[PDB]
């Protein structure tokens, strides 16, 4: 239904947040490592 | 909608991986 589609969009947003935050954090930390080297 | 948000999800994460 429309409510089910809204729930699917919400799940997609939650997965976006789960996948991007840690990747960006790791990128930043080892970029700091790059800068030190 | 669903198609565009899925495409944005995909290209954002593939950019993250390739930069990594």
């Amino acid at each position: 239904a429309l409510q089910h589609w809204r729930t699917k969009i919400a799940t997609n947003g939650r997965e976006w947040e789960e996948r991007n935050r840690a990747l960006r954090n790791e990128k930043e930390i080892m970029a700091r490592h790059y800068a030190k080297l | 909608r669903y198609a565009e948000t899925d495409r944005r999800y995909r290209d954002d994460n593939m950019k993250l991986t390739d930069e990594y």
